[PDB]
């Protein structure tokens, strides 16, 4: 089946840039159109860029025109972004998306969706995750003194599924995030790849 | 009173051309300046061209040489064409006339604009 | 035959200050009239206008009315804000011009330079002429009941400086606005004849509205100026002839803002 | 067999064998319209290489030369004893008796254009230069508004042709004509165009494939150019004869003649887009350059330090003293440099 | 650049229950060559990428339920659901491919249910946390339907399989 799996995305700073990159397996990349679109609380989706086929034609957004490029490596099917005079509003996570073949006489719209990278633009600085263990039955783990927001937390490993509950970050009056990963039971692990931490709760 | 009709919008592929014309029926001063603006949606109105009754033209930055704008002498019906139509360009195209009559002010004059729409679809 | 003047001074004084708030309210009110830059000049002139209603026209009522000068220490501080205003809206009136010229000969360069800082600019060298012709002369006793006349240099230079070289300005911009006219009229008129006056007659008969109403308003009270100090004639023939100087002021708005969308404004705001 | 306007009905139709100038040939065989022959030895020693080299197209051999032509200045020794050797004495020549040659074919009017450094699809590099067509340049402009003040000082008719110029020529009545080869056979003297602002007359090549005279034509021919035998000849010349068309005629300046010219040389615009092109250029010359700087760009377009823990409870990895004491910090704040406990 | 609109921001309704949602565009994005209308929907589960639904507002895409149904034309478009399952609790997003793309604000459903009483617990600061400085109580009441049950409050999405949230305080 198709595949899409982006990468690059992390922690930045105001007028930096950032090159975001996206890997295609399972169909001819060749053939296909490629689609940068971003996603965020505050503007919901919004098309970014499109590059065609043969990179004849690119596409921009309004407020993204000269600003952001998109590319194609076709000969290794991988699809390129690179971000310049990064701002705050350019916060969000990004997706890339295949463009069906002649839209104009089948109609199919972007149907394949990758699994998303999510980019930051702040001053502040990286902070690796500090987890704290709650035991009672169940058990929680508070993770908090991390600012960006992508973190990631599993226990035993995802040996379980039913009966956890990982409570979404919310901001900190000290500026930081926070979150809580409880299991109701009849050791966890924790991974924040901006700060590139793999840490054991127990 | 000034009646300006618009006509010739519609939907074309991107790249191609469409001819955009708009009449002015009443009484206009010599000097007078007919110009083609654009509204997009969410967007504000920006300049796209202008024609002075003397012939001098004028055109943005963005649709220089993409965009023409025209004027019959006898009748004051102006003509736009555009060409290499891109996406962006679909908005509302309104045409503006600006009436010099008295030399201590300016009177503008509106049609209502027409909607212009511009496909990306691709085929064959 | 003294109630009929102070009567009708008392008329023209409301009428002047009721034009000049009317316009200013259509002005500061509504957002589609201070969009465009030319207005800033015009509201300017207003204003000035409203001073002269305000500043100027009353106390001189009063003091006719009254046959002397009552207020003791004040006619110096009354002929600085006088000659101010007058300077003012003379100089409103000839940067009205020019715009309105550099408007009709090049439009698409005076949309990219007569920027609204540029506007803010003018205004402000019109009114800092005003006080310096105004003030800095009176204040160090250089003019020199109150019927004392002017001194001759200092009378000459200041009707120089406040009325003649406007006046020619003026002179200029609308004789080239007025040769523009005709030559984009007649080429109208041969490709019609081809294809196959009286356009130009309604720019003369404004132009003329406009040009020899100022000039019979404005002329005869600085030429009196001029020819006094070197003298002849009386105050009250002096006193009727600069009433219509001042009249000039509420007469101002009536053609400088009387046009469609000044019209729409008092209409949809009474 | 000669039917009329062979060249235009050779596509059509596909003769067996026709002989015609190798500038067409190039597009027939863009198609396959043309059999490829195969030659020998023997009749390539025998005839020049420069024809071959000409004749030549994609490093293939299509068609056996046969004779080279140029354009000569062909005047009549009882009207003139010396003949004119620059462009801006002819007007006053004339005017002294009262030129004319064919106006309708480009090919007899291009030497004029390109005298002044005319150029199209210039050969840089060994190869010529599609997206390079210099028509439009100061040399093409002066010959053409040169060409159209002759026109209108009542010097060469607007509709004459080969066939009137003929007929006016051997009854006398011109002073002198621009022909090629072909006309002495029906026809005096010979000799090089004259020169144009100084620089000479940079006539084209035609040769044909399946004594005084002789070195005037090929003087002409060594201070000209070749034909190029790429497939857009067969359009480019059509431009330029509509530009003739609407330059000799009357129907327009000089400047949307030549911009007509270019608008239709491009071959990958479509029908739609040519048009309306055409009408932009027609109602505003001023931006002529604009436009055709964005046509143009659309012709490309549409071309075919490492910490790490090992607590009781919490290990694992995470990211010298300015790193250390940080590094300590975090750890204290939880509870390759490796720390146990 | 065509903007679209929704009028449901928010809305819950039972499971099972016929629901139907409107979409609003700026101007007709119907296409003269094949006459169709170019509108899809896309859906986005909490934690997952859009998936498209329904495509040219008529035709829907395959392995997709039957209840999700597309209708209506020129500017006005509808997205009806006849029986609302738990599982389709997620975000429904307008999307136009006719001219450049655009997404509109998004349609959150909830799905709602009988009112669960919550499961509560504390759990005091560990001597960990209490090293640093900080000695915070951590509440937790899980399953708990009403949303509304120094301090900091953080409450998880509608799970799709049970339709009961989860809220956490601390101080
Ligand atoms: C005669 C005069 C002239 C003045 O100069 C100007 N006045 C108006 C506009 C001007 O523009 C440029 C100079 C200038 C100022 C004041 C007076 C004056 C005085 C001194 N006393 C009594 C009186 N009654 C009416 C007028 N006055």
């Amino acid at each position: 089946d198709v595949q899409l799996v982006e990468s690059g995305g992390g922690l930045v700073q105001p007028g930096k840039s950032l090159r975001l990159s996206c890997a295609a397996s399972g169909f001819t990349f060749s053939n296909f159109g490629m689609h940068w679109v971003r996603q965020a609380p505050e503007m919901g989706l919004e098309w970014v860029a499109y590059i065609s086929s043969g990179s004849t034609t690119k596409y921009y957004g309004d407020t993204v025109k000269g600003r952001f490029t998109i590319s194609r490596d076709n000969p290794k099917n991988t699809l390129y972004l690179q971000m310049n005079s990064l701002r705050s509003e350019d916060t969000a996570m990004y997706y890339c998306a295949r463009r069906p073949l002649y839209d104009g006489d089948y109609g199919y719209p972007m149907d394949y969706w990758g699994q998303g990278t999510s980019v930051t633009v702040s001053s502040a600085s990286t902070k690796g995750p500090s987890v704290f263990p709650l035991a009672p039955a169940a058990l929680g783990c508070l993770v908090k003194d991390y600012f960006p927001e992508p973190v990631t937390v599993s226990w035993n490993s995802g040996a379980l599924t039913s009966g956890v509950h990982t409570f979404p970050a919310v901001l900190q009056s000290s500026g930081l995030y926070s979150l809580s990963s409880v299991v109701t039971v009849p050791i966890c692990n924790v991974n924040h790849k901006p700060s590139n931490t793999k840490v054991d709760k127990k | 009173q000034v009646q300006l009709q618009e006509s010739g919008g519609g939907l074309v592929q991107a790249g191609g051309s469409l001819r955009l014309s708009c009449a002015a029926s009443g009484s206009i001063f010599a000097l007078n300046i007919m110009g083609w603006y654009r509204q997009a949606p969410g967007k504000q109105r920006e300049l796209v061209a202008a024609i002075h009754s003397g012939g001098t033209t004028n055109y943005a930055n963005s649709v220089k040489g993409r965009f023409t704008i025209s004027r019959d002498n006898a009748a004051n019906t102006v003509y736009l064409q555009m060409n290499s139509l891109k996406p962006e360009d679909t908005a509302v195209y309104y045409c503006n006339v600006k009436d010099f009559g008295a030399i201590v002010a300016d009177r503008d004059y509106w049609g209502q604009g027409t909607q212009v729409t511009v496909s990306s679809l691709e085929h064959h | 035959v003294r109630i009929l003047t102070a009567c009708f001074l008392s008329l023209l004084i409301l009428s002047t200050l009721l034009g000049n708030t009317l316009v200013c309210a259509a002005v500061i009110r509504f957002r589609h009239l201070r969009s465009k830059v030319t207005n800033f000049f015009v509201i300017s002139l207003a204003v000035s206008d409203l001073l002269v209603a305000v500043l100027v026209m009353p106390w001189k009522a009063v003091a006719e009315i009254a046959g002397f000068w009552p207020f003791g220490s004040f006619c110096n501080i009354w002929v600085a804000f006088d000659i101010m205003c007058s300077t003012a809206s003379i100089w409103n009136l000839c940067v009205i011009s020019v715009d309105r010229y550099w408007a009709i000969s090049s439009p698409f360069r005076y949309e990219r330079k007569m920027t609204p800082k540029a506007a803010f600019i003018l205004i402000s060298v019109a009114w800092t002429l005003s006080v310096l012709i105004s003030f800095i002369p009176v204040q160090l006793s250089w003019h020199k009941n109150c019927d004392s006349s002017l001194s001759r240099t200092y009378a000459i230079s200041s009707s120089v400086i406040s009325f003649y070289i406007p006046v020619a300005i003026m002179i200029v911009t609308y004789t080239r606005i007025y040769r523009i006219a005709q030559k984009q009229i007649r080429r109208i008129a041969a490709l019609e004849r081809a294809a196959v006056f009286k356009r130009e007659t309604k720019v003369l008969k404004t132009l003329s509205v406009i040009m020899g109403v100022f000039v019979c308003c404005w002329l005869p009270f600085f030429i009196l100026n001029c020819i006094l100090p070197f003298c002849c004639i009386d105050s009250n023939t002096f006193d009727v002839f600069v009433w219509f100087g001042w009249a000039n002021s509420a007469l101002n708005p009536i053609i400088y803002a009387f046009n469609a969308d000044f019209r729409k404004a008092f209409s949809t705001l009474l | 067999e000669h039917p009329d306007k062979l060249e235009e009905k050779f596509p059509q139709v596909a003769p067996d064998i026709i002989f015609w100038a190798h500038d067409r040939f190039g597009g027939y065989a863009q198609s396959g319209l043309l059999a490829e022959i195969t030659p020998d030895k023997a009749f390539q020693d025998k005839l020049y290489p420069f024809t071959w080299d000409a004749v030549r197209y994609n490093g293939k051999l299509i068609a056996y030369p046969i004779a080279v032509e140029a354009l000569s200045l062909i005047y009549n020794k009882d009207l003139l004893p010396n003949p004119p050797k620059t462009w801006e004495e002819i007007p006053a020549l004339d005017k002294e008796l009262k030129l004319m040659f064919n106006l309708q074919e480009p090919y007899f009017t291009w030497p004029l254009i390109a005298a002044d450094g005319g150029y199209a699809f210039k050969y840089e590099n060994g190869k010529y230069d599609i997206k390079d067509v210099g028509v439009d340049n100061a040399g093409a402009k002066a010959g053409l508004t040169f060409l159209v003040d002759l026109i209108k000082n009542k010097h060469m008719n607007a509709d004459t042709d080969y066939s009137i110029a003929e007929a006016a020529f051997n009854k006398g009545e011109t002073a002198m004509t621009i022909n090629g080869p072909w006309a002495w056979s029906n026809i005096y003297g010979v000799t090089v165009l004259p020169t144009f602002k100084g620089q000479p007359s940079k006539p084209f090549v035609g040769v044909l494939s399946a004594d005084p005279r002789i070195a005037a034509t090929m003087e002409n021919a060594q201070k000209g150019e070749i034909m190029p035998n790429i497939p857009q000849m067969s359009a480019f010349w059509y431009a330029v004869r509509t530009a003739v068309i609407n330059a000799a005629s009357g129907r327009q300046t000089v400047d949307q003649a030549l911009a007509f010219a270019q608008i239709l040389i491009m071959p990958n615009l479509t029908e739609e887009q040519r048009n309306g092109f055409i009408q932009s250029l027609k109602d505003d010359p001023s931006v002529s350059k604009e436009i055709l700087a964005e046509a143009k760009k659309l012709n490309e377009h549409q071309a075919p330090y490492k910490l790490v823990i090992n607590g009781k409870t919490l290990k694992g990895e995470t990211t010298a003293e300015t790193a250390e004491k940080a590094f300590k910090q975090y750890a204290n704040d939880n509870g390759t440099f490796t720390v146990t406990e | 650049n065509i903007m679209l609109t929704q009028s449901p921001s928010s809305l819950a309704v039972s499971a099972g229950e016929r629901v139907t949602m409107s979409c609003k565009s700026t101007q007709s994005i119907l296409y003269n060559s094949n006459q169709k209308t170019y509108l899809a929907w896309y859906q986005q589960k909490p934690g997952q990428s859009p998936k498209l639904l329904i495509y040219w507002a008529s035709t829907r895409a395959s392995g997709v339920p039957d209840r999700f149904t597309g209708s209506g034309s020129g500017t006005d478009f509808t997205l009806t659901i006849n029986s609302v399952q738990p599982e389709d609790l997620a975000v429904y997003y307008c999307h136009q491919y006719l001219s450049a793309w655009t997404f509109g604000g998004g349609t959150k459903l909830e799905i709602k249910r009988t009112v669960a009483a919550p499961s509560v617990f504390i759990f005091p600061p560990s001597d960990e946390q209490l090293k640093s400085g900080t000695a915070s109580v951590v509440c937790l009441l899980n399953n708990f339907y009403p949303r509304e049950a120094n301090s900091q409050e953080s409450v998880t999405e509608q799970d799709s399989k049970d339709s009961t949230y989860s809220l956490s305080s601390t101080l």
